[PDB]
RNA sequence: UCUCGCCCGAAGCGUUUACUUUGAAAAAAUUAGAGUGUUCAAAGCAGGCCCGAGCCGCCUGGAUACCGCAGCUAGGAAUAAUGGAAUAGGACCGCGGUUCUAUUUUGUUGGUUUUCGGAACUGAGGCCAUGAUUAAGAGGGACGGCCGGGGGCAUUCGUAUUG
RNA sequence: UACCUGGUUGAUCCUGCCAGUAGCAUAUGCUUGUCUCAAAGAUUAAGCCAUGCAUGUCUAAGUACGCACGGCCGGUACAGUGAAACUGCGAAUGGCUCAUUAAAUCAGUUAUGGUUCCUUUGGUCGACUUGGAUAACUGUGGUAAUUCUAGAGCUAAUACAUGCCGACGGGCGCUGACCCCCUUCGCGGGGGGGAUGCGUGCAUUUAUCAGAUCAAAACCAACCCGGGCUUUGGUGACUCUAGAUAACCUCGGGCCGAUCGCACGCCCCCCGUGGCGGCGACGACCCAUUCGAACGUCUGCCCUAUCAACUUUCGAUGGUAGUCGCCGUGCCUACCAUGGUGACCACGGGUGACGGGGAAUCAGGGUUCGAUUCCGGAGAGGGAGCCUGAGAAACGGCUACCACAUC
RNA sequence: CGGAUCCGUAACUUCGGGAUAAGGAUUGGCUCUAAGGGCUGGCAGCCGACUUAGAACUGGUGCGGACCAGGGGAAUCCGA
RNA sequence: CCUGGGCAGGGCGAAGCCAGAGGAAACUCUGGUGGAGGUCCGUAGCGGUCCUGACGUGCAAAUCGGUCGUCCGACCUGGG
């Protein structure tokens, strides 16, 4: 090919937009933003497919460029604006307001928190560095750049961010009893316990996890999020501490109905 | 037209691979300038990434230093001595990465005068200019001062550079790309280094 | 020793040893660096006098990515000698293997002395030396044999 | 090993793979397969409830498996190769003597001399139950009494044939 | 559905094949009422094309003196719909086909510490308005004609350009006239202070210095108290990020706003001829980030020995510097060494070979296809070169040749 | 055509040849550069041979400049 | 038959030898050294093919000019 790629299959959409097969031939690929393509959710199909808020593609262009959604505190004037795990979604007009975390089976869900948890997002430290004159700099997975962060910063660590002024409040590290969300893989919303984390020296490292009834999986670090400190969750979680369940466990819960 | 391809070679072992591309954009090979000694004249190339690079027909000044004693001077450039990787470029005037290079000792002198008073290379003269040397006559704790710097340090640069101050040249390696960054930038030869390339100019001389 | 055009690492040479004017070591400014990965940097290293621009402990060649295993063939080619990777390649069909090799070149530093063919030979990946090596002797592990026999003359 | 925060955390941390059991990891669509009355079915991923419109509404799903081989991770040591100590240039503990540097402390700066910490070099011992699986109805070779139209070279004999 | 039957012989048993059997996917005959889905000039020709369409684009927020339309509208330029043109951005994605290509593309694995990156999203963003030039338009022509343009006159801007104010001076960097005390007759020594002068910011390119893991004395030379004190970050690793110093900063010349819309109110004051300007749109050096891209590491491919030795003056393998390139590299130059692969199938031919995810075929194991809707590669008649642009060796872009072919 | 240098050389065959096969290119003048040695001293200093390779400049395509100097292939008959 | 005399330079590159690589052996491959031949181009020499050239009462009762064959040999040649 010659240059980037501007456009994106419906078949080779990722599975967990829940998009379908006879519907259209192209599936909305999301713009350039904050986070890559694999994880992200477009907001077209945010507010059209799951919210059932809109018919059309067309009518979400309307809305969202007549200003009724922002995201993170302010309007994005996209379609296509790419969301991430754990971000604002807020509607104005309409008292609602939104949160993006995982389900047990993998896939994106409907929280519907309060303005007092519109105002506190979490966000992952992705690297930490040094820039002009001898100041600190911290990279989100969010792609927020910020300086003066901390100096007691460890690189895979958990920063709850204020969405009002853009600077941070009430770091959390990371160390052996923390409780964390997992977001990759294909053991995402899973959270548990981090019980003990292998480091090698082959640039990937492995934690093992552990959450209520004793259930225990593996990983690796960029697919960890910090959710909480010592089994305490900073953030309120949907369907319980969203523990998988079982295959039986599912068939046994529809049958109990 | 060249193109730098690595996909028209053979094999590890020989054989003759196929082509199947047509000499694509991204790998481009520009034809070379050779960096002359004239006046300055420096031409841009539009580069990937938008990026400007210069290339440079023929320069004179340049920006070298001076090892041991810190010092950075702009700087004419005289003569080409020695290239070692192709003497075609001796001849040729040509200066590279990696080529020898007299300098006019001028620019050193008047700094090694200000920073370090009773300097060197005046050809034995002593009746010779109005040296600014003795005329200050140095009032305070200031002569002492430059005294423990000329004496106790005792400012001495290992003859061979006494022996090229008297005849008003300098022997520097230059350490920039001068086809791409525009600058012949460049370390004064100190020593070790200096005696050797005096040893290999000398066999040049003799054979 | 150099006995080619030029060889100086990166270490300034010339510290004014003038000073008071004496003879003294200068072997002083060499260039050491750990690679790291728990593999220790042999002595040859620290007290060498070689200077060498692709040699892992010398040279600014970094050491990522795979972590390999081979036995010396031959060493006729200028501080880079060839090794050979056997292995056992499975097939569907048959249900057994086969016997399989890719001969690969590969940097030999000249710290890593005496390393008679037919040793066991580790080596790491890297950046492209040169156009068929991409890989670089990192430990030495065996000699082949026996050290201790001693023949006639 | 208790250096690090009686024991563990941590660390030496592997002779080295083949082999297994994990665990990640990966892309969908296809195949298997869960749910679901597309009027059935091939399909599709939907739909299902109460409410006589009035709840300016609720519940749930869009599963899981399989993904050769190669690479990563940790258990298992049987099977099958490899490692060590035989001219000792072993193993382990404790000394001598040479030689080299690192940062703390002598209120502070510097110098002189150390203790010391680490590498190396060297010599002297004591110590180990001090070190070599046994000899395949595997094999090689020595051996010694015979054996055979076995091989080659030379010699001798015999009729007969032909002249 | 773990499946056989007839056929040599006068008759039997048997090796062996031939033919019957069932799918699938290409064509074809006869026939055919409904309804739901549903492949389709791939195979021979990646041969030739008539015609018509397939890429254009405007917001309260770049440029409105259009001849078009008319707001109420009198005049202090401008409201408004706005054709046309300049600018900006996109035409490099998509769509089609599979002729080349056999560790080559590919599929998995990994890393760029060896690189680039328009866009989005953050961070950094410390002179009351200067200069010409041009299109639309106006007239004026040319040729048989094309998206043909010449000359004459007009005007614009986020096209191009040029270029200032603020702002305090800081303290360090090196100079530096000069100053306070002690000793000494002075000379001199020793200790502690200071007008000017030249530089300075981040990017660019060199060079040098500083750079962390542990804890007690014996002295002597100087002298601080009330015998006793001074210390950037990360990976497994750096020449990384960051500091400190000496200079450079390229006339084809990095940054440091002479842009634009909405809302209109408030303050001091001496008029507002000054502030306080909240909210937005644009872009600009770099750092991230996102989308990728490119070359890398390991492993895997069909038939063929009537293809067993091949590679090396015009690179075959390596070493040394260097050019070139975004960077790493025999990618190219010069010198030097004589190397590299192979019976574990090298090298060379063939393919009616694009590669995979897959499809058909049912005990199990396989065998045969995969032109084709998804991933990736390649090419627009062959083949070569190139401008613009972040991004092309682009072909619904350009230049020449060859082969066609129009007026 | 003809010398020389650098490439490349078939059919056939008694395997020695064919073979300078066939077919190409280059060749001047002038500046250099690199390599090829001897004799001395407890790796360094003095003294020399005519050859080869490469580069630049340049002459009105001109270069074995005169002299020197193999046309070649395909076949048949006969005779080694 | 005896006795003496004479023959410029070069191209082809056998035996023998050396080194390197391979092979288990047999031996093979590659680069040199080596200088054999009733051997190849060619000088003197010796012959005399063609031009049926010059001459043809000539220079001459068999010559001349080009073009030619062979030159380490079964070679050429004087005297006895
Ligand atoms: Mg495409
Ligand atoms: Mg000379
Ligand atoms: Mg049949
Ligand atoms: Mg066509
Ligand atoms: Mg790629
Ligand atoms: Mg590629
Ligand atoms: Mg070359
Ligand atoms: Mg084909
Ligand atoms: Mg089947
Ligand atoms: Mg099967
Ligand atoms: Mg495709
Ligand atoms: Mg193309
Ligand atoms: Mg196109
Ligand atoms: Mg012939
Ligand atoms: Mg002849
Ligand atoms: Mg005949
Ligand atoms: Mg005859
Ligand atoms: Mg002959
Ligand atoms: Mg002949
Ligand atoms: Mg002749
Ligand atoms: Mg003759
Ligand atoms: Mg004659
Ligand atoms: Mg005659
Ligand atoms: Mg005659
Ligand atoms: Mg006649
Ligand atoms: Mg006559
Ligand atoms: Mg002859």
């Amino acid at each position: 090919a010659r240059g980037p790629k501007k456009h994106l299959k419906r078949v080779a959409a990722p599975k967990h937009w829940m998009l379908d097969k006879l519907t259209g031939v192209f599936a909305p690929r999301p713009s350039t933003g904050p986070h890559k393509l694999r994880e992200c959710l477009p907001l077209i199909v945010f507010l059209r497919n799951r919210l059932k808020y809109a018919l059309t593609g067309d009518e979400v262009k309307k809305i969202c460029m007549q200003r009724f959604i922002k995201i993170d505190g302010k309007v994005r004037v996209d379609v296509t604006y790419p969301a991430g795990f754990m971000d604002v979604i807020s509607i104005e007009k309409t008292g609602e307001h939104f949160r993006l975390v995982y389900d047990t089976k993998g896939r994106f869900a409907v929280h519907r928190i309060t303005v007092e948890e519109a105002k506190y997002k979490l966000c992952k430290v992705r690297k930490i560095t040094v820039g002009v004159k001898g100041i600190p700099h911290l990279v989100t997975h969010d792609a927020r750049t910020i300086r003066y962060p901390d100096p007691v910063i460890k690189v895979n660590d958990t920063v709850q961010i204020d969405l009002g002024t853009g600077k941070i409040i009430n770091f959390i590290k990371f160390d052996t009893g923390n409780l964390c969300m997992v977001i990759g893989g294909a053991n995402l919303g899973r959270v548990g316990v981090i019980t003990n984390r292998e480091r090698h020296p082959g640039s990937f490292d492995v934690v093992h996890v552990k959450d209520a009834n004793g259930n225990s999986f593996a990983t690796r670090l960029s697919n960890i999020f910090v959710i909480g400190n010592g089994n305490k969750p900073w953030i309120s979680l949907p369907r319980g501490k969203g523990i998988r369940l079982t295959v039986a466990e599912e068939r046994d819960k529809r049958l109990a109905t | 037209g060249i193109s730098r391809d690595n996909w028209h070679k053979r094999r590890k072992t020989g054989g003759k691979r196929k082509p199947y591309h047509k000499k694509r954009k991204y790998e481009l090979g520009r034809p070379a300038a050779n960096t002359k000694i004239g006046p300055r004249r420096i031409h841009t190339v539009r580069v990937r990434g938008g990026n400007k690079k210069y290339r440079a027909l023929r320069l004179d000044v340049g920006n070298f230093s001076w090892g041991s004693e810190c010092c950075t001077r702009k700087t004419r450039i005289i003569d080409v001595v020695y290239n070692a990787s192709n003497n075609e470029l001796v001849r040729t005037k040509t200066l590279v990465k990696n080529c020898i290079v007299l300098i006019d000792s001028t620019p050193y002198r008047q700094w090694y005068e200000s920073h370090y008073a009773l300097p060197l290379g005046r050809k034995k003269g002593a009746k010779l200019t109005p040296e600014e040397e003795e005329i200050l006559n140095k009032k305070r704790s200031k002569k002492i001062q430059k005294k423990y710097d000329e004496r106790k340090k005792n400012a001495k640069i290992s003859s061979l550079l006494e022996e090229q101050f008297q005849q008003g040249k300098l022997l520097a390696c230059i350490a920039s790309r001068p086809g791409q960054c525009g600058r012949a930038d460049g370390y004064v030869l100190e020593g070790k280094e200096l005696e050797f390339y005096l040893r290999k100019i000398k066999a040049r001389k003799g054979k | 020793t150099e006995r080619a055009y030029q060889k100086q690492p990166t270490i300034f040479q010339n510290k004014k040893r003038v000073l008071l004017g004496e003879t003294g070591k200068e072997k002083l400014p060499r260039y050491y660096k750990n690679i790291g990965l728990g593999f220790k940097t042999p002595k040859e290293a620290i007290e060498g006098t070689y200077i060498d621009k692709k040699c892992p402990f010398t040279g600014n060649v970094s050491i990522r990515g795979r972590i390999l295993s081979g036995v010396v063939t031959k060493m006729k080619m200028q501080r880079t000698i060839v090794i050979r990777r056997d292995y056992l390649h499975y097939i569907r069909k048959y249900n057994r293997f086969e016997k399989r090799h890719k001969n690969m070149s590969v940097h030999l530093s000249p710290c890593f002395r005496d390393v008679q063919i037919g040793d066991i030979v580790t080596v790491g990946e890297c950046r492209p030396l040169s156009k068929t090596v991409r890989f670089n002797v990192l430990k030495v592990t065996k000699a082949a044999g026996t050290k201790k026999q001693f023949q006639k003359f």
